[PDB]
């Protein structure tokens, strides 16, 4: 198949101000939301409906139970985070958590701490070993790195159970997650400060949102000073992109689900 | 450290004016996650407008998007507004009309 | 480490009973199991932290109460006799982290009757060593039998010139049914000290066997003419003879 | 899950090396615990495994096998002490605990010198001991006649060990072991 | 035609194992071999099968043992491994033996390590590093590298993968890896690599690079009893994405 | 046969002419054969002599002497391909092969503008390593292994761009010692005068 | 020293009759046996004993595992031999090769194929091609032509692994070879004259006659050169006398440098 | 082509009678190799005849060596009984010194 992953995500903020939440959990199979939690509903709720449809309530009565316990794990450790930090006032606790299933067949996985929206914690599971970005983290780091048991549990979580639960995401919503459609690709040609003629190659439509655009001139380097947009979401469940060049005969290349489009500037 | 949202506001095909059509204003990369959105027509907020739940990113910050069904007209001057810790004032973003 | 309440208790059908446990040890998570023999820990009532409790294998008849982050109480509702078990309270430190052991606490032993009337004490004999058996080996064999006893609630401990003593001591580890057929048939338990045949015969020693008995508290009310079965000890003695 | 399966009874003798096997069918897998419960007590943790190979924690080693969803634990040099249930878990993939229904292991003891003899005690009771631990003793076939299961005791000081069963009734002792096999030079005073 | 063919590429074994090394032809030679290849030395044969139906000793012998299955099959066993047993083991075939102008036609080869036990087994750590913006300002050029560390014993393959497909040109990767620990004899290895592509290239945000090792390592039989995970094979790998 | 003797390694430059030798003193002989192996792979035969004299085959000719008791394999026109261990053997009197040692024959190439600097590579948010990588120099450069036990220096590397037709040498340099940086990482090595060290942040 | 000279066969039969074998190989010195194999023995053995002395069993064992294969492949090419000629029922497949060593100091060398007893191919190693009798040979001819290598091999071995064989056999066996036994020549009659010699080694002998001082060559009856049993070899040769006219009948005999005339 | 055998018998030495010695029979210059060789005392078959083994000849044809030690009497006569793929009935040839 192509690239697949599924990453839970957790926020917690201390002294929430007005509507904003202390606890947010989410959860996500490639861009698509899959399962969400926070402190204020305390509800482990489905965000796809073939998730819902193929998850019986005790599964979501079990992790509803889990949540409110680890919601709980983050208060706490966002507290002493402060205190080691000697931080008074509100401030972020984050953690990810996730994997990936390759095209080839080989495997990935993570799972990673953020404090203040920037890298604290990064498991190594090859070596079993925390990466700590300052000497706060280091102190976290040597309680982790004791229990030598949890670092064996951590491992065969990531290179195991988050590949099956995948698996099994990925079935549960094949006709979302696998399909495929092309993008609607057109070049467009203007003079824009006098002198100056900026191309611009166009997608729009397509999904999965990976796509590859790039310029090419006399068919075999690429021009320099490319420039490209975002993969914006279109709102329908497909994406646009972009990608702009100035200016010999010039063309756009584009590649998507394992079809090469080629268009030929006049 | 702080960041400030990136706003991005564009039609959700090529827009033709007169044709039925949909405004998406994309707010990305920001962080802390607090954060204001509404989309106006001629300068008043518009009442029927969807949105997504708060989004996570690799890089620890967060994203949303926010649409609403309209009609693209030459009269129409159509944006979107945001409002954030890293921002003074709340940032009006004008739609660039697909040009 | 963890603490529960009571090690015993007997309970008429459709009485109240709540089962106390605590821990000190800043723990997160409580379950409430019950085991009966011939198969598995059965979760009756978790909570994976403070603030949220939910349902296990056998919810049904039960009830519990997360207070605090330290303690974790089992209600029983209307009590049937179906709920007579060895019921364990257990903590860890979360839930969610899979390689967390559990820790449990010593266990709540509860008997559940219709009728309080068949509660008895044991009786309790001990035999002196046979003069063939320290002419045979030198050593000398004296048995303790507590017999008629209901419910099976017993401690026997062997004690010899006013303190206990364990070397030469073996106790049966489930007492026996006196009358097998019987749904509610009575037990007798019996156990051996085996000392040396000069000790046994140097009078100065004396020999005491004690067991313990779990019956009725004061708070049950009791209209026969025999005396109440409450919880009391029942012991037998013998001396060093020649 | 559903199923995790290990032997009920296993019985080995004292200095020997026994293995209890701990087999699971489970929808995932979190991890694999091992307790040991003496008779009359609470369980208390002895091992985790959530990866293959062997752990050993002195004389008990602890093995997990993944593609074949099983674990034994070991026991080196068996006392007497180990006498115990062995209970063994295994967390699924939603974090709950699958307690299988335990192994009972006895641990025949190794009887330097047997002296098989049934002696009468007073003060109506007939007491069978000193025999070899090979010999299984038989219940009692009548209601009124009751026989106890054999019991171990170790004097610590004279470091002799013990093999014993007893028998008594209300209303006859030569003829008190008649259910069992007992050893054919059996002492009768 | 496929040539020689020989298995198993890599191998560990614990002192005292039983191993079988496979080798088939389908050139219809009548002559087969087995050399092994050690540091310093030239070949030397092990045994050899003059046609099918005979056998004999070659320069050393001595802990092995062969078997002409068929005219296609010439295999290799080991008994009783020992730490001299370590080597590259080459299988080979002729047309016949004693032809005199007669060439050798190789198999691939196997790399064979004996050890003691298995506590000094490791699977590689892999880390990619993006490219210094000061060689992209100064050459129009971007040079990712890729370190695979701590591993033994040496039996690795480190590989680039750019959008999804396996690439090689622009690739440099040690024919040798460093000891780690140079006095050491039981020294864990490092191995590094490099993948220089165009400063466009690197650019484009849409580029995905990967590098990949694999390792070759225990597996269900081999008896582990450390603290630490057991070093089976295994794929270690580390990406990268452009950077506008 | 109980001798064969060829050189441990040969240095030459892409686009030279090389000539490697062999000399063996056998009991009998009934022909001399060169081998090629490239490095972790099977060796393939290049070629065979049993009469003297001199049998070209491309860019590879190979000679024998019975006489002398020798016989050299001549690669013209050297590319970088070539980088091989070349294998010599001689079946004896009874139709054994005896082989010599090898000779591995390393290539240096023809680095046309050298632009020989050492860069910082970004850190990887995955480990504890400061990585330098030296670059772009001329074959005549040397690198040599680290004094220090906590810095690692892999040997050059020649690596090929086939598109840009481009070909660069190449060394790198990593540790996690708090005072290493790449301003240092190549201080044991005699570098070029003119190297490129870009500023710092 | 004289002419000596090494030499191996082999043959190979297709169909062979109940335990007769279908491959064997023997090498001679001179007219001595030295070696031999079967496809029974399935073993390569001396055949002399100044052979089995002075070569190691080693050299025996590598020989064995050669031959086994020479076995297979001289099997293989009888098998082409007779498809392509489209014969049935058993036929034989020969080959020689082999080398002299000359007083003079001069070198000679051989290799030829023979199928039914009759010349195949023969190898000249001076202008390094095989000559075919028929077509079945013409295309073997240019499969083996085809094989420059090959050739070249052949060449180099006739020219001088042979030739060093020969002398390295050459003085394992000298009290053999190189010894002189002189012959023991007399005359009779039976009409005709009988010259008889015997006891003599080598085998090379030359005898003939002589009418009144001259040579005879339609006269003179030959026989052959024989072993005796013993390592020496017996020969003679008639001539038939005139029985009207008197003439001085000679009988010449030479022999290991060493010429003898008997007067009648 | 078949090639028939040449047979020769003769005695090692010249044979006084009386006085021991070694009569040969000596089969040469056949073709193909399968042969059958034997001694007759007055027509009888001799029980233990040793002989060498097949020869070969540069022409293709094969040699064999048969012999017997025996004493020459003036009463007793000696033959050679050859069989071949070349011969209808086996060849028979007397030693007649
Ligand atoms: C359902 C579920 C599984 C795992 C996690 O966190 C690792 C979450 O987080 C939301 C949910
Ligand atoms: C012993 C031995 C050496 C060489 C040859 O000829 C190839 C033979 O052939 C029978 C035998």
């Amino acid at each position: 198949m192509r690239t697949h992953s599924l990453r839970y995500f957790r926020l917690g903020v201390s002294d929430p101000i007005h509507g904003v939440p202390e606890f947010i959990s989410v959860g996500y199979v490639d861009s698509h939301p899959i399962t969400t939690y926070d402190s204020v509903t305390r509800q482990k709720e489905p965000r796809a409906p073939w998730m819902a449809e193929n998850l019986a309530p005790d599964h979501w009565e079990r992790y509803t139970q889990l949540l409110r316990g680890w919601q709980q794990m983050f208060k706490v450790e966002l507290k002493r985070l402060q205190r080691h930090y000697n931080h008074s006032g509100s401030h972020t606790y984050q953690r990810m958590i996730g994997c990936e299933l390759l095209e080839d067949g080989s495997t990935t996985g993570f799972l990673q701490y953020a404090y203040d929206g920037q890298d604290f914690l990064i498991f190594n599971k090859d070596t079993l070993s925390w990466l700590a970005v300052d000497n706060v983290a280091h102190t976290i780091k040597q309680a982790w790195e004791a229990n030598q048991h949890e670092l064996l549990y951590q491992k065969n979580w990531l290179e195991e159970e988050c590949i099956a639960w995948l698996k099994r995401f990925l079935e549960y919503g094949k006709d979302t997650l696998q399909r495929t459609e092309p993008p609607l690709v057109r070049v467009n040609r203007k003079e824009t400060f006098p002198g100056v003629t900026a191309l611009f190659c166009k997608a729009h439509g397509f999904y999965p949102p990976e796509i590859y655009m790039t310029w090419m001139k006399n068919g075999e380097e690429i021009v320099q000073e490319i420039d490209y947009g975002d993969i914006l979401p279109s709102g329908d469940g497909t994406y646009q992109a972009w990608a702009s060049i100035e200016l010999n005969l010039y063309s756009c290349h584009v590649e998507h689900s394992g079809v090469h489009m080629v268009l030929q500037v006049p | 450290i702080q960041r400030t949202p990136k706003i991005q506001v564009y039609s959700r095909h090529p827009a033709e004016n007169g044709k039925s059509n949909f405004l998406n204003c994309y707010v990305s990369g920001f962080h802390p996650s607090d954060i204001e959105v509404d989309l106006l027509k001629n300068g008043e907020r518009i009442e029927k407008v969807e949105h997504s739940d708060l989004s996570f990113s690799k890089d620890w910050s967060f994203y949303l998007l926010y649409y609403t069904e309209f009609t693209p007209t030459e009269k129409d001057e159509y944006a979107c507004r945001v409002n954030h810790v890293t921002l003074s004032q709340p940032k009006i973003v004008k739609w660039d009309r697909d040009m | 480490g963890v603490t529960q309440t009571p090690k015993f208790q007997v309970l008429k059908t459709g009485q109240s009973m709540t089962l106390q446990c605590a821990q000190d040890m800043n723990h997160n998570s409580m379950y409430w199991y019950r085991q009966d023999p011939g198969m598995g820990l059965r979760l009756i009532y978790y909570s994976a932290s403070e603030g949220t409790t939910d349902k296990g294998e056998v919810p049904n008849g039960y009830n519990v109460s997360r207070l605090n982050k330290r303690e974790f109480s089992l209600r029983l509702e209307s009590a049937a006799p179906s709920q007579t078990s060895v019921y364990f309270c257990a903590s860890s430190v979360w839930t969610g982290e899979g390689s967390g052991e559990l820790f449990f606490g010593e266990g709540s032993r509860l008997t559940v009757l219709e009728d309080l009337k068949n509660v008895f004490p044991p009786e309790v004999a001990v035999f002196e060593p046979s003069e063939a058996e320290i002419s045979h080996t030198q050593k000398a064999t004296l048995v303790c039998l507590a017999t008629g006893f209901y419910p099976d609630h017993v401690e026997l401990s062997w004690w010899v010139n006013g303190k206990e003593v364990h070397s030469g001591v073996c106790t049966d580890p489930q007492p026996l049914k006196e009358q097998p057929a019987l749904n509610d048939s009575r037990y007798a338990l019996s156990s051996r000290l085996r000392v040396s045949a000069t000790f046994w015969q140097n009078p100065r020693n004396h020999f005491r066997c004690q067991v313990q008995f779990y019956g009725l508290s004061e708070n049950d009310e009791w209209t026969q003419d025999r005396a109440k079965p409450v919880t009391q000890i029942v012991s037998a003695e013998a001396w060093g003879r020649a | 899950g559903q199923n995790i399966d290990q032997p009920t009874e296993m019985t080995a003798t004292e200095g020997a090396i026994v293995q209890i096997n701990c087999t699971y069918q489970t929808s995932g897998f979190n991890g694999l615990f091992w307790y040991q419960q003496h008779a009359g007590e609470a369980p208390t943790f002895l091992s985790y495994n959530v990866l293959d190979g062997l752990e050993e924690k002195g004389r008990f080693s602890s093995f997990l096998s993944r593609s074949k969803g099983y674990s034994y634990l070991l026991l080196k040099e068996l006392q007497m002490k180990d006498s115990a249930s062995y209970l063994c878990a295994v967390k699924d993939s939603n974090y709950q605990l699958i307690w299988g229904a335990g192994t009972k292991l006895i641990i025949k003891p190794d009887i330097q010198n047997p002296d098989p003899a049934v002696y009468q005690l007073r003060d109506s009771v007939c007491l069978f001991t000193d025999f070899d631990s090979q010999t299984n003793v038989s219940q009692s076939k009548d209601s009124d006649v009751y026989i106890t299961d054999k019991c171990v005791l170790d004097m610590r000081s004279m470091d002799f060990k013990s093999n014993s069963a007893v028998a008594w009734s209300n209303k006859a002792c030569a003829n008190a072991f008649n259910n069992s096999i007992i050893p054919e030079d059996t002492f009768f005073p």
